[PDB]
């Protein structure tokens, strides 16, 4: 059966304890837990030309990673060799780090596959900030949607259906409570 | 996320957000009070490096809401059923 | 203690209808910060992100490619701070 509120859901169907979630722990197969945990990193993923260390499977830019300073969980960055590029037959390009050297597609929306040697399109939608509301695969491509109450403008940002009355702020300023419209031109006093 | 599984820093900074204490979001935008800036202020929900000002005070503002139709969307009451 | 401040406590204003003002040339000691609204404060707490004095000045213009007052102490990406 599906999870209670009081539960967490990982992605091969699996429920969890709420508490076990952010714990530190990898009780999800997927390691789903502790996705997001630490402000603004990422974990088990890299965006295009990211590396990612065994120590505690966090992703960093390649340019930082033998720059000097220690810069995955265990400092595994800080080693540098080159050797595996020798091995490899991969597609593009290679860059000198710890374990023998990596190997990494072109820049531009592509990424390496299940080994160096093989490589596919980026995972678009995984950015932030990438569109307002709910993001969809195309070929070679992306593209946003938003909810019933909503259209789509710019191609990345949604905006209210007309339908509905013009949007209002309602902010107090200390002895006020005042009442404004959403581009801010305008303000009356409601009580 | 309501989990808290992912964590995102949508702007930080003793210069850019010094005091705030109330926050209201729609659509594209982040509205927040802070007592340092004296000010209402408008903000981009995913990155801000730099806040813009709505309403600037004399008095320190506390508290804002933004008043729409989709805050508030529509579902079924189970306590419809006799109280 | 209402009889002359930002509320008007009488129907009539006649609490605000006319006040004092500052004595001009006053002195702030110089190992303090003056403020817009013609109040001292120590100069350690100027640019800690809190509004010391209630006009706001003393936040008014941190991180302008400036640095902390010597006596201060600093946090890399986020304020200066009292000893
Ligand atoms: C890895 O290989 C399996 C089996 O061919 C395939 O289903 C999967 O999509 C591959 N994953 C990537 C990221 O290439
Ligand atoms: C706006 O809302 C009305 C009522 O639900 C609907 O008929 C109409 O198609 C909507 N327009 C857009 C552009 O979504
Ligand atoms: C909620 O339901 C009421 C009553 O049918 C309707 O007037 C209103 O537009 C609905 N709002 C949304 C966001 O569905
Ligand atoms: C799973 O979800 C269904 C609805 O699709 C039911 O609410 C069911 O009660 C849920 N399971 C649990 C354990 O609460
Ligand atoms: C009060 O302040 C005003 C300026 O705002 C004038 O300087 C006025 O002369 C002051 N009054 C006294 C008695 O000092
Ligand atoms: C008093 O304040 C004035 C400025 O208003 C001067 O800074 C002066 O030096 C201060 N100190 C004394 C002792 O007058
Ligand atoms: C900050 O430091 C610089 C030197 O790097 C200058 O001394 C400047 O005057 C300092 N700013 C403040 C406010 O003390
Ligand atoms: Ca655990
Ligand atoms: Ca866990
Ligand atoms: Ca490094
Ligand atoms: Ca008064
Ligand atoms: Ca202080
Ligand atoms: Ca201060
Ligand atoms: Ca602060």
């Amino acid at each position: 059966d599906t999870c209670g509120g009081h539960q967490f859901t990982c992605s091969n169907g699996q429920c969890i304890n709420q508490n076990w979630v952010c714990d530190g722990d990898d009780d999800c197969q997927d390691s789903g837990d502790e996705d997001g945990c630490e402000s603004n990193q990422r974990h088990h993923t890299c965006y295009p030309r990211e590396w990612a260390c065994p120590g505690s499977g966090r992703c960093i830019s390649m340019d930082k990673v033998c720059d000097g300073v220690p810069d995955c969980p265990e400092g595994e960055d800080e080693y540098c060799g080159t050797g595996l590029c020798s091995i490899l037959n991969c597609e593009y390009q290679c860059h000198q780090t710890p374990y023998g050297g990596e190997c990494f597609c072109p820049p531009g929306h592509i990424i390496n596959s299940n080994d160096s040697r093989t490589c596919i399109d980026f995972d678009d939608c995984q950015i932030w900030g990438i569109c307002d509301q709910k993001c969809e695969s195309r070929q070679g491509r992306h593209q946003c949607l938003c909810e019933e109450g909503y259209i789509l403008e710019r191609g990345q940002h949604c905006k209210s259906n007309d339908s509905f009355s013009a949007a209002s702020i309602i902010f107090s300023n200390g002895r006020d409570l005042l009442v404004g419209d959403l581009h801010g031109r305008n303000f009356r006093i409601l009580a | 996320t309501y989990d808290g599984i992912q964590r995102k820093t949508v702007a930080r900074g003793g210069s850019l957000v010094p005091h705030p204490f109330g926050i209201s979001l729609f659509e594209e935008h982040v509205f927040f009070t802070d007592w340092t800036k004296m000010a209402v202020m408008k903000a981009n929900k995913f990155t801000d490096t730099n806040p813009q000002v709505y309403h600037q005070s004399s008095l320190t503002p506390f508290g804002v809401t933004v008043y729409h139709a989709l805050r508030q969307p529509n579902a079924t009451n189970p306590c419809g059923n006799n109280n | 203690q209402w009889r002359c401040d930002k509320q008007n406590d009488c129907l009539d204003g006649s609490d605000e209808q006319n006040c004092p003002t500052r004595s001009p040339s006053s002195t702030c000691p110089p190992t303090s910060f003056t403020c817009d609204n013609h109040m001292c404060i120590p100069k350690e707490w100027v640019c800690d992100t809190d509004n010391d004095c209630s006009d706001g000045s003393d936040e008014k213009n941190c991180q302008a490619s400036g640095t902390c007052h010597p006596t201060q102490f600093r946090c890399p990406d986020h304020r200066c701070i009292s000893p």
